RNA sequence: AGGUAGUUGGUGGGGUAACGGCCCACCAAGCCGAAGAUCGGUACGGGCCGUGAGAGCGGGAGCCCGGAGAUGGACACUGAGACAC
RNA sequence: GCCCGAGUGGUGGCCACUAUUAUUGGGCCUAAAGCGGCCGUAGCCGGGCCCGUAAGUCCCUGGCGAAAUCCCACGGCUCAACCGU
RNA sequence: GAGCCCGGGCUCCGUGAGGGGGGAGAAGUCGUAACAAGGUAACCGUAGGGGAACCUACGGCUCGAUCACCUCCU
C-alpha cells in the first residue's frame, strides 16, 4: 500500500491503490520522469497530461512550440483536477495508449489560458 | 535477415581492439564465452596480429590446440575465444603474463607483467545474489562464478576487491573497496586512470549511481560503481607505465 | 505600444548620433538602457550621462563625443554559445578591432571582449560599434 | 516589422511561409510533384528508341523560312507520337522508313524548342543503332536495310 | 503619449504633478484626509470625482503622496481607503462606469433602429468591457464562472 | 479593353454555362 | 489459432495502420478453453516456443481446498457457480483464475490459470 | 476538416515466451483534430553522398548499419531459433 | 589560329550563379505585389522597480552519438590515388 | 483460416466520334477602338444592347483633356 516510492518524493497521503499501481501486485515503479499538467478528467481512473517543451529550428535560428499529450492513469488514493502539474513514473502497459502512471500530486486552484 | 548474426565484416569489427580496417571483407567474429563482445579481444587476433606467431590461421589454430596460451589459468582450443579484460593471459611456454589492459585511447591493449602477478586477478564480481541451499554466490563479467563466503554479506554490497588463485580456481582475499583506495576505470572515455577514491557518494535515481575518483595527476573522473573496478590497496601495474 | 524600450533608447542614440546634435534625452528610461549606457561608457563609446527619475518615469540625458557609428539592439535577441561567438563576431560587428557584441551573461553584461576574456556566454542584448 | 515574425518561438510561421512562397517557383513546384516527369513523353529519360512511321518536312518560324528535315517517330513503349527535329544537311536521305530512330531532347526541357523551329522538343541520333553525324562523314559507316 | 484609437487623432498632453513627496504649505492628518473620502463617498460621488473634488477644494494633488507612508505596504489612495471601511463597490469603477452606460444605448436603438453609427459604438463598447472582464478575471475582481452578454449586462445594472 | 473582355468572359461563361446547364 | 500483434488495427488517433510485414511465428496465438467439471481428468503436454513443455487442462475432477492456515486437500468438487466474465460461462462449468465453485463443505474461490500451469485449487470463502 | 465502434478507458478473464483491446465477457463514453488529425500522393530509413565561401538546397548509388521481401496470395510442421530464396 | 588533351563534345537531371525564395540575405506610391475598413479569438511580440525558483540560457564535469567517408600529422606501397597509425 | 468466386456500388489505367481554348502564320474582309482632346477624354464596377472593334446609363477616379473663365498657394 503506503511504502517509499524514492526519486527524494514523499507517496500519496491515503492508499488503497488497485494492482495497476507500483505499491501492488507485478506492476512496478522504474525509469524516467517528467512533468506535465492536466487537461481533463473524464475517463475513469484516467488523466490525460500534455507537456509543453521547446525545439529549435536551425535554418531560422529560432524555437517553434509543440505540445506532447501523454496518457497518463491516476491512482483512486488521489484524484487530478484540471490545471495543475502532475508527476509521471515509466512504467509497462496498461493498455494501448497508457504507459504512465501518476505517482505525486502538486495541485493547484490557479488557471493560465 | 529474421535469423541469429552469425558473421562479422571488418568495417563491422569494432576499432576497440585495434584490427587492420580494409584487409578484407571479413572480419574474425567472437563466440560467446567469458566477456562481452565489444569489449573483448579474440585469441586469434593475439596471436596472428598482436605477436605474430602465425601467418595463416591453420597457423594460428594449430598453435591454440598445441597449447601456446592458457586462458584463465585454463588450457584452450577454440579460435574464436574472446579473451577477457582485466584479464590473466600466460604464455607457458616462455613464462610470460600479459593483462588485458585498456589503453588512455580506447583500443585493447596488452601490458607484460611478471610471473609472480600471474596467480592473482582482481575480481570486482558484477553481481551478489542468493541461491538455494541457503548460499550466495560471487559473480563477474567474464562469467567466473564462486560459492562461499560464510553465510550473509560479512563485507561490501558487489564493489568487492577478490583475490583468486587462478590455477587454483579459488578464492581469497576479499577486501573492500573503501574511500581511499584505489581503483581501476575499465568502462568509460576515463579509462586507463588508477586512482585514490574520494568518495562513494551518489545521486542514485534512475540508471547513474555516481562515484568520484581523483588520481596522481588529479583528473576527477565519474564513473558509476560498475565502471569503476577495484584494482585493491594497489597490487598490479597501471596500463600506459 | 512599445517594446523593446531599450532599442528605441539605442536607437534614439544613433540618429541622434548621425545628425551631430551635442546631447540626447531618452524619455523611457531603465536598467537595461541604464546597464547598457554604463557598459557604453565603460568601453568609453559616450561621455557622461545624468538620468533624472521623474515620478512619470527615468529619463537619460547623454553627452555625445563622436564615437559611436553605429550601435543596435537584437532582433529576437537570440542565444549564442561561446563557440558561435566567433561566427556572430565576422557579422554584425565591423571587424576583429571593436568587439561590443553587449551580449547578457551570467557574470552579469558585458561587451564581446569583456566576455571573451572571462569565458562565459548567452542570449544577444545589442551592439555597439 | 520587415516581414517576419522574430521571437524565439514563432519559428514555425517561418518554416511555413517559406513553403508556402516556394510554390512560386514554376520549376520547383513542377518537379516536386513531378510535372516534369509525367507530361513531356519519355517517362523522364535520357533517350528513346522508335520507328520512323514516315518523314515530313515542316516550315520554318518569323524572320525564316527553310525546310527543317523532321520525322514522325512512335516511342515503343511510351507508344507516344513524336514529330522530330533531324540534324544535318543532307540527312533525311540516310532515314528509311521503319528503321528504328532513337530520340532525344534539344535545348533545355523546358518544351521550349530552338529558335527557328516551332515544335520541335527533340532531337535525333540514330538510324539502325549507328547515328547521324557519322553519317555525315562518308567514310565512318554506311547505313543498312 | 497618444493612442488612436478607434482615432487618428493624438490624446491629451494631459500632465501629473513631479512632486514625489506632497506640500507641506498643504496640511491634514492621515485622520482629516480619510473624513474627507468618507464623506464624498457617501453623496453619490465616485473615486475620480472624488479625487477631482478634494484637489479642487482641499488642495491634495493625488492621495498616495500625501498619506502613504501610514502602512507603507503599498499606497494608500481613495478607494484603497474605501475598501478597508467596506464602501468599495465589488465590481471595479472602470468596469461599471463602462457597463452603466451601455445599457443606456440599448434603448436608444432599441426605438430607433436605423442608426449607423449609433450601431457602430455599440460594438467599440462592449469590446472594451471584453477586454477589461478578461483580465479582471485573472486579477480577481469578477469570479470566473462568469461571461459578458447583454442580458447580464441588464442584470448587474438593476 | 477590360469592358471587352469582362463581357467576353461572361458571354463565354453564360453560354458555356448555358451548355451545361443543357 | 490467432494472429495479431497488433501493430494491424488503428492508431489511437483514429488512423488506420497496415500490417508491413507478415506473421512471425513467436508471436502467433493459440484459442481459448473449456476446462470442465466432470469425474475425470484430461490433461495434455504442449510444448511452448521458449521451449518448455506446459500443460494445458481440457478437464479436471479436484482442486482443493485452503484456509487462512493452509491445508491443501484433493477432493470431489461439484458445479461452477458464479463466474465473474460471463454466466454462459458458468452454465458450461468452465474454470478460470478468478473462478468461484461449489466444494465439498464451503465455497471456494478459484486462484490460478490452468491453461498454462495445469493446476487447480482454491480458498474458503467466509460469510 | 471533421475522424473514430475493439473505437478510448475501466473490471475480470484468456492466450501468448511475455506486457498490452493482443483477444474476449461485462461496464463506461471516451479517444483524436486548425501546435492540421483523418484522407490522398510520394517515398525503405540511417551512416553518408553532390553541390555551395557560409548559411542552405538536392540526393539514399557501391560499401557499412538496421528493417522488408523471395511468381501474387494464404498456411503449419520440424527445430533454440523458420512460417523457411 | 585558340582552348583542352586521351580525352573532348551532345541531350537529359541536380546545385551554383539566383538576396529569382530573402535565417545569413528580397520586396510590395507609380515596376509584381496592401486585404475597401474595423474588431478581437488562437498565435507571436511586451514600460519600471524588488524578491523566489533556475524551466529556457550560459559554464564545468560525467554517460553517449559504431566503423568507414572528410580534415591534419607521421608511416607504407617507386609516386599518388589507396591503405596503416 | 489464404486464394478462389458471385451480385451490386465506387475509382483508376489503355484508348474514342465529337468539342474548348492558347502562343502563332501574317497577302484576303469588315470597321476605326485605343495610343495626340485619336477628332464623342480615358479608365473604372455594375447593367442592357450591337456583327465586330464597341455604344450607352449610373456611380466613381485621374493614371483628365486644351486654351478660356473664376477661385486658392510659396
Amino acid at each position: 500500500m503506503m511504502r517509499d516510492i524514492g526519486l527524494r518524493v514523499q507517496p500519496p497521503a491515503e492508499k488503497c491503490d488497485d494492482p495497476k499501481c507500483p505499491w501492488h501486485g507485478n506492476l512496478k515503479i522504474h525509469g524516467r520522469v517528467f512533468e506535465g499538467i492536466v487537461v481533463s478528467d473524464k475517463p475513469r481512473k484516467t488523466v490525460t497530461v500534455e507537456r509543453q517543451y521547446y525545439f529549435y529550428l536551425n535554418k531560422y535560428e529560432r524555437y517553434e512550440l509543440r505540445r506532447s499529450k501523454i496518457h497518463a492513469h491516476n491512482p483512486p488514493c488521489i484524484n487530478a483536477k484540471v490545471g495543475d502539474k502532475v508527476l509521471i513514473a515509466e512504467t509497462r502497459p496498461l493498455s494501448k495508449t497508457k504507459h504512465f502512471v501518476v505517482v505525486a500530486v502538486l495541485e493547484r486552484a490557479e488557471e493560465r489560458r | 535477415r529474421k535469423g541469429p548474426k552469425r558473421h562479422l565484416k571488418r568495417l563491422a569489427a569494432p576499432t576497440s581492439w585495434y584490427i587492420e580496417r580494409k584487409a578484407y571483407k571479413w572480419a574474425v567474429r567472437p563466440r560467446p564465452g567469458p566477456h562481452n563482445m565489444r569489449t573483448s579481444i579474440p585469441l586469434l587476433y593475439i596471436v596472428r596480429d598482436y605477436l605474430g606467431y602465425a601467418k595463416t590461421a591453420r597457423e594460428a589454430r594449430k598453435i591454440l590446440n598445441e597449447g601456446k596460451f592458457l586462458v584463465d589459468g585454463r588450457v584452450r582450443k577454440d579460435y574464436k575465444f574472446p579473451v577477457g579484460i582485466m584479464d590473466v593471459v600466460s604464455i607457458p611456454e616462455t613464462g610470460e603474463h600479459y593483462r588485458v589492459l585498456p589503453n588512455r585511447i580506447g583500443k585493447l591493449i596488452l601490458h607484460p607483467i611478471s610471473e609472480d602477478e600471474a596467480f592473482i586477478k582482481p575480481l570486482r564480481i558484477r553481481n551478489k545474489r542468493m541461491i538455494k541451499g541457503a548460499r550466495v554466490q560471487l559473480n563477474f563479467h567474464d562469467g567466473t562464478n564462486h560459492i562461499v563466503s560464510i553465510a550473509e554479506k560479512d563485507n561490501y554490497f558487489t564493489s568487492y576487491t577478490v583475490l583468486m588463485k587462478v590455477p587454483e580456481r579459488e578464492i581469497l582475499e576479499v577486501l573492500p573497496f573503501e574511500k581511499g583506495a584505489y581503483v581501476f576505470v575499465t568502462q568509460g572515455k576515463n579509462v586507463a586512470r588508477k586512482g585514490r577514491i574520494v568518495e562513494i557518494k551518489r545521486f542514485p535515481m534512475g540508471w547513474p549511481d555516481v562515484v568520484t575518483i581523483e588520481d596522481e595527476e588529479g583528473e576527477l573522473f565519474d564513473t558509476l560503481k560498475e565502471y569503476a573496478f577495484v584494482v585493491g590497496t594497489d597490487k598490479p601495474k597501471i596500463s600506459l607505465p | 505600444t512599445l517594446l523593446d524600450p531599450l532599442a528605441n533608447a539605442l536607437s534614439h542614440i544613433t540618429n541622434s548620433e548621425r545628425v551631430g546634435k551635442r546631447e540626447v534625452y531618452i524619455k523611457p528610461a531603465s536598467k537595461l538602457i541604464g546597464e547598457v549606457l554604463r557598459v557604453m561608457q565603460k568601453y568609453g563609446y559616450i561621455g557622461e550621462f545624468e538620468f533624472i527619475d521623474d515620478g512619470r518615469a527615468g529619463v537619460y540625458r547623454v553627452q555625445l563625443l563622436g564615437r559611436i557609428n553605429k550601435a543596435g539592439a537584437i532582433k529576437p535577441r537570440f542565444p549564442v554559445k561561446v563557440s558561435e561567438f566567433e561566427k556572430w563576431e565576422k557579422r554584425f560587428l565591423p571587424a576583429f578591432e571593436f568587439g561590443i557584441l553587449i551580449v547578457s551573461t551570467s557574470q552579469g553584461v558585458m561587451s564581446h571582449k569583456e566576455a571573451i576574456e572571462k569565458g562565459i556566454g548567452g542570449r544577444l542584448i545589442a551592439y555597439v560599434y | 516589422g520587415k516581414k517576419a515574425p522574430n521571437g524565439e518561438f514563432a519559428g514555425r510561421k517561418l518554416k511555413l511561409k517559406r513553403k508556402k512562397f516556394r510554390w512560386s517557383d514554376i520549376r520547383y513546384k513542377r518537379r516536386v510533384l513531378r510535372l516534369k516527369e509525367k507530361s513531356d513523353p519519355l517517362e523522364g529519360a535520357p533517350q528513346a528508341r522508335g520507328i520512323v512511321l514516315e518523314k515530313i518536312a515542316v516550315e520554318a518560324k518569323q524572320p525564316n523560312s527553310g525546310m527543317r528535315k523532321a520525322v514522325r517517330v512512335q516511342l515503343i513503349k511510351n507508344g507516344k507520337v513524336v514529330t522530330a527535329f533531324c540534324p544535318g544537311d543532307g540527312a533525311i536521305k540516310f532515314i528509311d522508313e521503319h528503321d528504328e530512330v532513337i530520340i532525344e531532347g534539344i535545348g533545355g526541357p523546358k518544351g521550349g524548342s530552338m529558335g527557328d523551329i516551332p515544335g520541335i522538343r527533340y532531337k535525333v541520333v540514330k538510324v539502325n543503332r549507328v547515328s547521324l553525324k557519322e553519317l555525315v562523314k562518308g567514310r565512318k559507316e554506311k547505313p543498312r536495310r | 503619449m497618444a493612442r488612436m484609437h478607434a482615432r487618428k487623432r493624438g490624446k491629451s498632453g494631459s500632465k501629473r504633478p513631479p512632486r514625489t513627496a506632497p506640500p507641506i504649505w498643504v496640511e491634514y492628518t492621515v485622520e482629516e484626509i480619510e473624513n474627507l473620502v468618507v464623506k464624498l463617498r457617501k453623496e453619490g460621488y465616485s473615486t475620480a470625482m472624488i479625487g477631482t473634488i478634494l484637489r479642487d477644494q482641499y488642495g491634495i494633488p493625488s492621495v498616495k503622496l500625501f498619506k502613504d507612508p501610514d502602512n507603507p505596504n503599498r499606497n494608500l489612495t481613495i478607494t484603497r481607503i474605501l475598501e478597508k471601511h467596506g464602501l468599495a463597490p465589488e465590481i471595479p469603477e472602470d468596469l461599471m462606469f463602462l457597463i452603466r452606460r451601455a445599457v443606456n444605448l440599448r434603448k436608444h436603438l432599441e426605438q430607433h433602429p436605423k442608426d449607423l453609427h449609433s450601431m457602430r459604438g455599440l460594438q467599440l463598447i462592449e469590446s472594451k468591457i471584453r477586454r477589461l472582464v478578461k483580465y479582471y478575471k485573472r486579477k480577481g475582481k469578477l469570479p470566473k464562472n462568469w461571461r459578458y452578454d447583454p442580458e447580464t449586462a441588464k442584470l448587474l445594472v438593476r | 479593353m477590360r469592358w471587352k473582355w469582362i463581357k467576353k468572359r461572361i458571354r463565354r461563361l453564360k453560354r458555356q454555362r448555358k451548355k451545361e446547364r443543357g | 489459432m490467432a494472429i495479431w500483434q497488433g501493430r494491424s488495427l488503428k492508431k489511437p488517433s483514429g488512423g488506420r495502420i497496415v500490417l508491413a510485414r507478415k506473421k512471425r511465428k513467436r508471436e502467433l496465438g493459440r484459442e481459448p478453453s473449456n476446462t470442465r467439471v466432470a469425474e475425470q481428468d484430461k490433461r495434455k503436454i504442449i510444448r511452448t516456443y521458449g521451449g518448455n513443455r506446459k500443460v494445458r487442462l481440457t478437464a479436471a475432477a479436484y482442486a482443493n481446498v485452503f484456509d487462512k492456515s493452509g491445508k491443501g486437500r484433493k477432493v470431489r468438487i461439484i458445479r461452477v457457480i458464479e463466474n465473474p466474465a460471463n454466466r454462459q460461462f458458468a452454465r458450461r462449468n468452465i474454470i478460470t483464475k478468478g473462478a468461484i465453485i461449489e466444494t465439498e463443505i464451503g465455497k471456494a474461490k478459484v486462484t490460478s490459470r490452468p491453461g498454462q500451469d495445469g493446476v487447480v485449487n482454491a480458498i474458503l470463502l467466509e460469510e
